[PDB]
RNA sequence: CGUGGAAGUCUGUUAGAGUUGGUGUCCUACAAUACCCUCUCGUGAUCUAUGUGUAGGGGUGAAAGGCCCAUCGAGUCCGGCA
RNA sequence: GCGAAAGCCAAGGCCUGUCGGGAGCAACCAACGUUAGGGAAUUCGGCAAGUUAGUCCCGUACCUUCGGAAGAAGGGAUGCC
RNA sequence: GGUCUUAAGGUAGCGUAGUACCUUGCCGCAUCAGUAGCGGCUUGCAUGAAUGGAUUAACCAGAGCUUCACUGUCCCAACGUUGGGCCCGGUGAACUGUACAUUCCAGUGCGGAGUCUGGAGACACCCAGGGGGAAGCAAAGACCCUAUGGA
RNA sequence: CGAGUGGCUUGCUACUUCGAUGUCGGUUCCCUCCAUCCUGCCCGUGCAGAAGCGGGCAAGGGUGAGGUUGUUCGCCUAUUAAAGGAGGUCGUGAGCUGGGUUUAGACCGUCGUGAGACAGGUCGGCUGCUAUCUACUGGGUGUGUAGGUGUCUGACAAGAACGACCGUAUAGUACGAGAGGAACUACGGUUGGUGGCCACUGGUGUACCGGUUGUUCGAGAGAGCACGUGCCGGGUAGCCACGCCACACGGGGUAAGAGCUGAACGCAUCUAAGCUCGAAACCCACUUGGAAAAGAGACACCGCCGAGGUCCCGCGUACAAGACGCGGUCGAUAGACUCGGGGUGUGCGCGUCGAGGUAACGAGACGUUAAGCCCACGAGCACUAACAGACCAA
């Protein structure tokens, strides 16, 4: 499908879905940018994502 | 009273020593019961990636859905059936009769090989009939072998060399099967013996370890608690009882792991093909890129990338053949993220 | 049991506390058993979503702590496998406390549940209000 | 509320003294009692250098039969003694 | 920086806690780092390791010989310009 | 028993205790489950008043148990780092050695044999390993008894 | 009541060791026994079914996790198909642990005039050694069979390479008044074991990129140290499990058992001859090893004056030495260069904005700049290095 955090054409048969406390599904098409919002971190905050740039 | 617990590691593929042969050989071909035609065929480890396929478990609920699927790549370019080996029938098991060769060889052959000069094949031919015409012609086998050279991302050029069963028709009838194949150039490809969807049993030399201790060699556990601080970690808590006043040859120990024959069974062969539709984006890492001859064989394959691969229908199939399954995607996504 | 129809890796092991996702009473519970599992010496009885698992309640009403009750793992922190590779986790590990007859105990199912689980305990499936 | 600055007071690898655990390293050792981490005391019945006194059935001992030169339920040397 | 504390660096001293060379350097051992999910299930026993942590502010129970308990607990704060 | 020995005949308290044999005492607490721990009961095999009894704030590298928190202690192992380990130059010991000795399986024997009996097995040499055996090596057993021994 | 087998308890004996054969419990690791807990095939029933009760064959595989106690034992909990028992110096301390017993210190109860005692309790209290032989795990060198290469054979050897469960349909059916409630078969999954692999998820990644604290090189740039990365973030290749892949049926011969034909015994009889069937157990099947199998093998080709091999040189699909594999110009083997594929996260310098400040000064933001920096991978590229040549050999 697509990266719901930082926009990468993901690829299918590669990937992770996560649920949240609310019950939301916020792709991940990396555990790269996934350990970015542990940081607080935004996908149009971080230069280096398809949304930023 | 100690629970109870499995042996540590399978005693079946003892002992655990480097194998002779990094090429593999079969000990066991399919029977005999279609049409006249050879029992295998080999290529070369290339990589692994994922593919997309249809559902073809009649059975499976998902019958029709898509399916991420993991495939190894192997480079299978063809090969060439340059003789034709017959076995006589002795009261000690089989014997090698004789063979018969060819005159096209292929041009680096001599890289391996000490290739004829002066062959009499018609000859040879005869005393192959006049032992069948006997009834001693025990099973028809076909000395083979690749062309690494064919294979870029393989540094060899000189060839793998190894003998393959021909079976299915009455002994006459693949006998000549045989001679036709070889009395050309042996040229062969894998859809000259497979088709997508079959499932195939492959064999290889594992990857290699070297010496390895207990625990990875036969999973054995690691010391715990603490006993792991007085200075004991992977080593195992000893070598057997009083008596016998010996050490059985069956305690984990320490030795040569890996570079081993193993032949895995049901492959089913996800894809026979040609070109550059399997390779990855930047190359199959620690190979190259492909493009030609090859095979996507479903899951894991044992060896390490451009290690000889042998093929073989399998012996002990467990389900029925669903040819030609629908690859809808494969997948061309780098191997370096 | 019937096939799930995803590949897990049993997030939670014996003696381990997950959270009572729903309205009985019951706030706490305390894997002790997994319906239907042998394990091999030294091992910690692994639990995974999309098991009946017998539990304790750990924290609680008056009325309900102390009880050994039956219960399905609804959620669970360590990643799942789907058909298309995908991997699927949850904000917490839970459990929905399960009768006899395999029905919910209570009413209301608090949070998401996954669509595996529907498959098994429907029952529990026509509870859920957010199925993933 | 401020001033004052008491204490066999506190924290402390300040110097210094001690030595709980790892039953870790070592165990033909670096060492015939060692190395490392941890740990205790640390203005007092405190720690310490030098000088000096007590000597063997005797000293000395906040007492463990501890210590009195690697020697202690009675030191060490030589003699009785072959 | 509270500091005769750590860390860093002078003055000064030294490369003599005095054998070297080679192998992405295997098994195994000593020291040690990091480990998803779970979280003492380990063990005689949380042994080992870890957690906590400086300073300021709010706040602090039972009991008490009124001396203490007490840094109880708990909560917030913390750089730079 | 409703005094007798031998003077008196256990009082406050504390009590299944570092004392309680029975014993994992009964009850409760606590846990899925608690020979554990705490409380209560308590006839205490064989508690008890300076042979001090009870009580206790504070103190403790003292003994036992529970909770929160943390974690490779464990599930169940992985990869890594540094020094060894391995090959090479150089230096260069010691423990141990009646003899023979390629062993295994049984048997036998002072009843726990590489060496005897019968079988089986076994081409020689060398490298690394973890230590099953040599009732391995290291100490004329501390245990036990004995001695017209010692202190 | 009588007859026995075992050698696991206990007891008896005092043969064996006192110039020492390390304790209990535990742990780890391997082999075994069957008096079988489960799994397979069976007989009986107070056998409708279902769930049982008793018995037979059977040792392939399994027999798990926890609470108190040092416990062995045992008690208890929840799972399970079941959570069987015993032997191996009560297997295993030149393996571990050291909780109990059983030193030297100490307390309590008891006994004792006393020292002190205890087949009472309690706190504390140490674990040596560089492997000669032999044994097994793996790795080499030689001799034998008697030039070389390649391919085989298969006496023999190993395996558990598989074990078990659940669910669906069968079927709310057989059966039963009902309650309740199957099977054959075919399907899906789980678990334990097993071998292999890394596309994906996951861990590591003291390659690397980035933030940043202290201090030192004046500042800036850029750098060292802070344990063998200062700490924090991310992290490719690789290795890995917590990831992924594969692990029969069927045949053949029996056991217990069901039977067939059948006599001694005109009948009868499963048996005495003969025969059909029948266990997870046996053989086969499948995987592994295996010309040193001394009957020391087979086939094809090449060569005895030359086949081939070593050396050497460049390197890994190999690797503790040795071994192994590949390449060596008729070449892409390694390095440099350039792409590509990736890691990090937006360079130094400069421009602007910037809370302010008289000004000096200014943390920072922005643009230049998805920038700069980096890669253990792939491609292209013979530029560099695979050069030079030596030797053995029927
Ligand atoms: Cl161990
Ligand atoms: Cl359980
Ligand atoms: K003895
Ligand atoms: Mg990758
Ligand atoms: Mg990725
Ligand atoms: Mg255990
Ligand atoms: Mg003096
Ligand atoms: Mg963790
Ligand atoms: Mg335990
Ligand atoms: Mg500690
Ligand atoms: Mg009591
Ligand atoms: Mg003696
Ligand atoms: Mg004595
Ligand atoms: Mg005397
Ligand atoms: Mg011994
Ligand atoms: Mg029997
Ligand atoms: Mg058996
Ligand atoms: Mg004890
Ligand atoms: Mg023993
Ligand atoms: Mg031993
Ligand atoms: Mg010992
Ligand atoms: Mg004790
Ligand atoms: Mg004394
Ligand atoms: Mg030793
Ligand atoms: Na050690
Ligand atoms: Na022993
Ligand atoms: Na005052
Ligand atoms: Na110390
Ligand atoms: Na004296
Ligand atoms: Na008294
Ligand atoms: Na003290
Ligand atoms: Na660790
Ligand atoms: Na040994
Ligand atoms: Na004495
Ligand atoms: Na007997
Ligand atoms: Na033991
Ligand atoms: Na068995
Ligand atoms: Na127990
Ligand atoms: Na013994
Ligand atoms: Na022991
Ligand atoms: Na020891
Ligand atoms: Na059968
Ligand atoms: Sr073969
Ligand atoms: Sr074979
Ligand atoms: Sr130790
Ligand atoms: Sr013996
Ligand atoms: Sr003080
Ligand atoms: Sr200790
Ligand atoms: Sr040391
Ligand atoms: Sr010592
Ligand atoms: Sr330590
Ligand atoms: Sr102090
Ligand atoms: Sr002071
Ligand atoms: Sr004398
Ligand atoms: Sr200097
Ligand atoms: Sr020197
Ligand atoms: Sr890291
Ligand atoms: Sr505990
Ligand atoms: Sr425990
Ligand atoms: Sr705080
Ligand atoms: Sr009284
Ligand atoms: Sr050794
Ligand atoms: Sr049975
Ligand atoms: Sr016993
Ligand atoms: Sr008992
Ligand atoms: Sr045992
Ligand atoms: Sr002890
Ligand atoms: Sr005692
Ligand atoms: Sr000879
Ligand atoms: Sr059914
Ligand atoms: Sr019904
Ligand atoms: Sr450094
Ligand atoms: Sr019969
Ligand atoms: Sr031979």
């Amino acid at each position: 499908r697509e990266c719901d955090y930082c926009g990468t054409d993901i690829e299918p048969g590669t990937g992770t879905m996560f649920v949240h406390k609310d019950g939301a599904t916020t792709h991940f098409c990396s555990s790269k940018c996934e350990n970015n919002a542990d940081l607080g971190r935004e996908a149009r905050n971080l230069e280096w994502t398809d949304t930023a740039r | 009273p100690q629970p109870s617990r499995p042996r540590k590691g399978s005693l079946g593929f003892g002992p655990r020593k480097r194998s002779t042969s990094e090429t593999p050989r079969f000990n066991s071909w399919p029977s005999d019961d279609g049409q006249p035609g050879v029992q295998g065929f080999a290529g070369y480890k290339a990589g692994m990636t994922h593919v997309v396929l249809v559902n073809d478990e009649p059975n499976s609920p998902r019958e029709g859905m898509e399916e991420t699927v993991p495939v190894t790549v192997i480079e299978t370019p063809p090969m060439r059936a340059v003789a034709l080996r017959a076995y006589e029938d002795t009261p000690y098991g089989q014997r090698p009769l004789t063979e018969v060769w060819t005159d096209e060889f292929h041009s680096e052959l001599d890289r391996t090989l000490d290739v004829p000069e002066d062959h009499d094949p018609d000859a040879a031919e005869e005393q192959i009939r006049d032992a069948h015409e006997a009834g001693d012609l025990g099973d028809l086998r076909l000395i083979t072998h690749t062309v690494p050279d064919a294979v870029p991302s393989v540094p060899k050029k000189k060839p793998d060399v190894m003998e393959t069963r021909v079976g299915g028709g009455s002994v006459s009838d693949r006998l000549d099967h045989a001679l036709d194949i070889v009395e050309d150039g042996g040229e062969h490809a894998m859809n000259d013996i497979f088709r997508a969807g079959e499932y195939a049993d492959v064999a290889g030399v594992t990857k290699g370890k070297g010496t390895q201790g207990p625990v990875k060699r036969w999973g054995v556990q690691k010391r715990k608690g603490k006993h792991a601080r007085q200075g004991w970690r992977r080593r195992i808590g000893n070598l057997g009882p009083w008596n016998p006043s010996r050490v059985r040859s069956t305690v984990p120990q320490q030795g040569q792991t890996g570079y081993h024959q193993r032949t895995e069974l049901n492959k089913r062969l996800i894809d026979i093909g040609e070109g550059d539709e399997p390779t990855v984006d930047g190359g199959f890492v620690n190979y190259g890129e492909v493009d030609g001859p090859y095979t996507l064989v479903k899951g894991s394959v044992p060896g390490p990338d451009k290690r000889l691969v042998r093929f073989r229908p399998a012996v002990r199939p467990n389900d029925q053949p669903r040819l030609d399954p629908e690859v809808r995607y494969v997948s061309n996504e780098s191997n370096q993220g | 049991m019937e096939a799930l129809g995803a590949d897990v890796t049993q997030g939670l092991e014996k003696g381990s506390l997950i959270t009572c996702a729903d309205n009985t009473g019951a706030r706490e519970l305390k894997v002790i058993s997994v319906h239907g599992y042998s394990g091999t010496k030294n091992r910690h009885p692994k639990a995974g979503l999309g098991d009946k698992i017998t539990v304790s309640v750990t924290k609680g009403t008056p009325e309900m702590r102390r009880q050994v009750l039956e219960a399905v793992v609804v959620r669970q922190r360590k990643p799942i496998r789907r058909p298309d590779g995908t991997r699927v986790k949850f904000e917490d590990n839970a459990a929905v406390i399960v009768d006899e007859n395999e029905d919910p105990r209570g009413t209301e199912l608090k949070g998401p549940i996954a669509r595996e689980v529907a498959q098994r305990f429907g029952s529990v499936a026509s509870a859920a209000t957010m199925i993933v």
